[PDB]
RNA sequence: UCUCAUGGAGAGUUCGAUCCUGGCUCAGGAUGAACGCUGGCGGCAUGCUUAACACAUGCAAGUCGGACGGGAAGUGGUGUUUCCAGUGGCGGACGGGUGAGUAACGCGUAAGAACCUGCCCUUGGGAGGGGAACAACAGCUGGAAACGGCUGCUAAUACCCCGUAGGCUGAGAAGCAAAAGGAGGAAUCCGCCCGAGGAGGGGCUCGCGUCUGAUUAGCUAGUUGGUGAGGUAAUAGCUUACCAAGGCGAUGAUCAGUAGCUGGUCCGAGAGGAUGAUCAGCCACACUGGGACUGAGACACGGCCCAGACUCCUACGGGAGGCAGCAGUGGGGAAUUUUCCGCAAUGGGCGAAAGCCUGACGGAGCAAUGCCGCGUGGAGGCAGAAGGCCCACGGGUCGUGAACUUCUUUUCCCGGAGAAGAAGCAAUGACGGUAUCCGGGGAAUAAGCAUCGGCUAACUCUGUGCCAGCAGCCGCGGUAAGACAGAGGAUGCAAGCGUUAUCCGGAAUGAUUGGGCGUAAAGCGUCUGUAGGUGGCUUUUUAAGUCCGCCGUCAAAUCCCAGGGCUCAACCCUGGACAG
């Protein structure tokens, strides 16, 4: 057997396998982005001291910038892009903790 | 990349190049950004404005074949 | 280069102006010029600029589907300011 | 006249409207003759004139006239027809070309033959 | 009488005549032209405008064994060397075609700020330690074929983890992230990861310019703005919820109709009119619609998925396909070419290089399609003859024209030699034994087509008799036709000459330059007045127009000027510039 197409064939094949790990790349932050949410609406909804409730947290934080830079090496994500998620979970983590009251910048 | 090279005029069987700085994906005769060299086999009349030759391969251009032993030639490469 | 000079048509909205900008130009084929009016969505935070107003106008990044321009304080006007009389 | 109307657009230019429509922007168009007859010319004029109606490609159905001296077209010819006025014949703003399909040239004209669609002669 | 100008022509037709207003018609240029008759050559160009209608056949994108594991050709064997599917790497987003859609920031021009960027330069640091898979292969198996299914198996510059990071998130505290080896005996080379620049290529945004229609007058509700959350490479109603009621419009919105736009081309005395073939830039599309995926880059012509329409193969269970790539066939049409040669040149792709692939391109062939050059003889030739035609029969005219005598050979024919184009190591030329050069014959191989009433240059005779016919307009033709047909003669152009079509001209006939409105077409029946346009004198101010200087740019090709090169010209090349 000769099979003659390499362009065609070939970069179909690896278009999906690519396809696949950049399917996964991608599920991850938003699931572990995910995760996080769901943690700050727990807490911005009831009473803890964030000195003690950060701990999980940020736990999840890390992971989740961890998933993203991980998925900006490997190259399924365009740099500028995770900026903004990150930029985002900061800003939700900022959010709750005016609510329950410990930091707020005013000039 | 940029690259500095013959773009080809005159008429059929008789044959006059420009040397030209032109973006690699524009066509063999589209529009560049300088006019350079002039160049001729039957003539055998070939040269060049050195200025801009050095300002573009300064700016990293890539000479072809050609171009590249006709900047030989005029001993282009050794000011370099 | 050279910003537009305009008056203010309606102030009504928040954060913005709409201008009228008058200029004059010479007709293509019958050489007279004519007046030509337009109409701009001018961003203003602040709301200082009333209706009636004279304000120079100013090119930036979009801020909307369309203002494009911030509303800048009368670049030069001839001072209304009464002058001695010799 | 007045400058201020000018800029209303008071000029406009009256198209060329063309004298061979059926033709629609062509040198000639073939078609088929529908019928051929005779017709009488507008007095003073008085003579027989021979005259073929032609449907043409182009769909419409004109009534054009055959010069030289005598013809053998019929009905179900196919025949090329081009431009150029009878002033005589109301109606008539089409020619066939003599020599060329259908229509064979004129018999024995010896003179201008390359209007009429003739062979040179040895 | 210095300087500027190298440019503006008319004619016929209404009347018994005239002057006028006014239309129609002609003389000129130009074709991507077609048709008729005729046709020797060369030079440079050009060649489906219609059906973005269908497509049989062959070819138009691959490369890398120096990323990698295999197996297959030989060889005596892993010393030599080849090919090859497969995984990976970059390339298939450039090049090629077409103008359907698009009245739009699509295009031209000029500005801007919130961006991206593989290959190429410039530069600052690095490349530790492991592990797991998947094709290939093997075995078993389903299929007519296309293509598959199970179980094992294995390498990597292919996948995953940990450590470190002048970067990213964040007020901070903190948190988070990388690698790959292959050549060589070594030196060293080609690579890899993270930053920071540069140039080029792209994405956006805005001023101006960017067709006809009022017998199209209201249109728009994510519509016009604000916040909050999302999203994008980046700004943004890009998305969504809430708040507000705006936005556009008689200077023509919306709706309908047409159209790819621009450098330019044709015409014009100029002012400007018409148009957008070849050639160059940009946009848009790829059987009809819609999606995304991969990727620096696409919503991807010779990639994927779906639906639809249509063609083919089928052992009928299912598959295959997309010429608006080069040629080629059908069809439509007045009409538009060979199923050619070659990678040698230039340009691309991959590669360490050798090199491979390039229907881009370079060439050939077909066609008077067009522009340009040359030829179809030169000099002499009783003033005597044959013949045509006219003739008041005297003669005239075809006519120095032929015949005839000499000279010459561009072209034709038969032989010889024979390039540059090839780029610095030789080698390597599809064109092509072509362009050119030398010899030998020999006037030898080569003129037609319109017109001859006026415009309009060129006239008589026989034949016909309001017939046959001509004609661009006026109009000819009823017995002697300078207007029909024939002959002879002449005139105009000439390898072309005519006819038809298209456009500008003439046309001052849509008028800015450049017209009119008492009676020729034309003053609203008459006022009041809103927008709109113009608006007295004097002094000052400002500097929007206006004016002058300097700078940037308005791509190259074209037009203009000045040289240079093909024997000349057309064509090509260099340099430069008025306009605006
Ligand atoms: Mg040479
Ligand atoms: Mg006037
Ligand atoms: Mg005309
Ligand atoms: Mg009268
Ligand atoms: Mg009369
Ligand atoms: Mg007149
Ligand atoms: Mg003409
Ligand atoms: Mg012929
Ligand atoms: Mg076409
Ligand atoms: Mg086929
Ligand atoms: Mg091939
Ligand atoms: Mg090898
Ligand atoms: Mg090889
Ligand atoms: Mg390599
Ligand atoms: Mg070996
Ligand atoms: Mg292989
Ligand atoms: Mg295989
Ligand atoms: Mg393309
Ligand atoms: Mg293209
Ligand atoms: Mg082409
Ligand atoms: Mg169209
Ligand atoms: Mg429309
Ligand atoms: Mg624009
Ligand atoms: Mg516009
Ligand atoms: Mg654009
Ligand atoms: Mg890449
Ligand atoms: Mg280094
Ligand atoms: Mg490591
Ligand atoms: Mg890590
Ligand atoms: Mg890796
Ligand atoms: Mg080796
Ligand atoms: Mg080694
Ligand atoms: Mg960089
Ligand atoms: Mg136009
Ligand atoms: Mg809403
Ligand atoms: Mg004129
Ligand atoms: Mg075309
Ligand atoms: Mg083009
Ligand atoms: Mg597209
Ligand atoms: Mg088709
Ligand atoms: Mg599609
Ligand atoms: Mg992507
Ligand atoms: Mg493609
Ligand atoms: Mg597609
Ligand atoms: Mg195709
Ligand atoms: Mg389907
Ligand atoms: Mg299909
Ligand atoms: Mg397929
Ligand atoms: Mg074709
Ligand atoms: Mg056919
Ligand atoms: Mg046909
Ligand atoms: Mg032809
Ligand atoms: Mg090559
Ligand atoms: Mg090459
Ligand atoms: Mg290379
Ligand atoms: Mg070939
Ligand atoms: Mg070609
Ligand atoms: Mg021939
Ligand atoms: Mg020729
Ligand atoms: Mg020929
Ligand atoms: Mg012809
Ligand atoms: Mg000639
Ligand atoms: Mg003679
Ligand atoms: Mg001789
Ligand atoms: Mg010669
Ligand atoms: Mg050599
Ligand atoms: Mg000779
Ligand atoms: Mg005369
Ligand atoms: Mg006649
Ligand atoms: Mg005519
Ligand atoms: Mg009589
Ligand atoms: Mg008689
Ligand atoms: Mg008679
Ligand atoms: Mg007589
Ligand atoms: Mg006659
Ligand atoms: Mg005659
Ligand atoms: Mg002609
Ligand atoms: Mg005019
Ligand atoms: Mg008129
Ligand atoms: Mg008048
Ligand atoms: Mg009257
Ligand atoms: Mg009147
Ligand atoms: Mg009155
Ligand atoms: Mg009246
Ligand atoms: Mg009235
Ligand atoms: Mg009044
Ligand atoms: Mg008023
Ligand atoms: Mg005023
Ligand atoms: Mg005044
Ligand atoms: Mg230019
Ligand atoms: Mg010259
Ligand atoms: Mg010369
Ligand atoms: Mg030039
Ligand atoms: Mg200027």
């Amino acid at each position: 057997t000769l099979k003659k197409a390499d362009s065609a064939a070939k970069r179909t094949r690896q278009a999906e396998t690519r396809r696949l790990r950049n399917k996964a790349r991608k599920s991850e932050v938003k699931t572990r982005m995910r995760k996080v949410f769901e943690a700050l609406d727990a807490l911005k909804k009831k009473s803890g001291a964030s000195t003690e409730e950060l701990v999980p947290i940020d736990n999840l934080i890390a992971e989740a910038y961890s998933a993203i830079d991980k998925a900006v090496v490997k190259g399924t994500l365009h740099r500028n892009t995770a900026a903004r998620r990150k930029s985002r979970l900061a800003r939700n983590k900022k959010v709750v903790e005016i609510h329950h009251g410990w930091y707020t910048p005013s000039l | 990349m940029v690259k500095l090279r013959l773009k080809r005029c005159g008429r059929k069987q008789r044959a006059v190049y420009r040397i030209v700085a032109i973006d690699v994906r524009s066509r063999r005769e589209g529009r560049d950004l300088q006019k350079v060299g002039f160049y001729d086999p039957i003539k055998s009349q070939t040269y060049l404005n050195v200025p801009a030759i050095l300002d573009f391969l300064e700016k990293g251009a890539q000479p072809t074949e050609t171009v590249y032993d006709i900047l030989k030639r005029a001993e282009v490469f050794k000011e370099f | 280069m050279r910003s537009m000079q305009g008056k203010v048509i309606c102030a009504t909205n928040d954060k913005t102006v709409n201008v009228e900008v008058v200029r004059l130009a010479p007709h293509p084929k019958y050489k007279r010029r004519v007046r030509k009016k337009k109409k701009y969505q001018a961003h203003d935070p602040d709301n200082q600029f009333k209706v009636g107003d004279w304000v120079q106008l100013d090119k930036c990044r979009p801020i909307s589907k369309t203002k494009t321009f911030l509303a800048v304080a009368p670049e030069g006007r001839q001072s209304s300011a009464t002058r001695p009389k010799p | 006249p007045t400058i201020k109307q000018l800029i209303r657009n008071t000029r406009q230019p009256i198209r060329n409207v063309t004298k061979s429509p059926a033709l629609r922007g062509c040198p000639q168009r073939r078609g088929t003759c529908t019928r051929v007859y005779t017709i009488t010319p507008k007095k003073p004029n008085s003579a027989l004139r021979k005259v073929a109606r032609v449907r043409l490609t182009s769909g419409f159905e004109i009534t054009a006239y055959i010069p030289g001296i005598g013809h053998n077209l019929q009905e179900h010819s196919v025949v090329l027809v081009r431009g150029g006025r009878v002033k005589d014949l109301p109606g008539v703003r089409y020619h066939i070309v003599r020599g060329t399909l259908d229509a064979v040239g004129v018999k024995d004209r010896q003179q201008g033959r390359s209007k009429y669609g003739v062979k040179k002669p040895k």
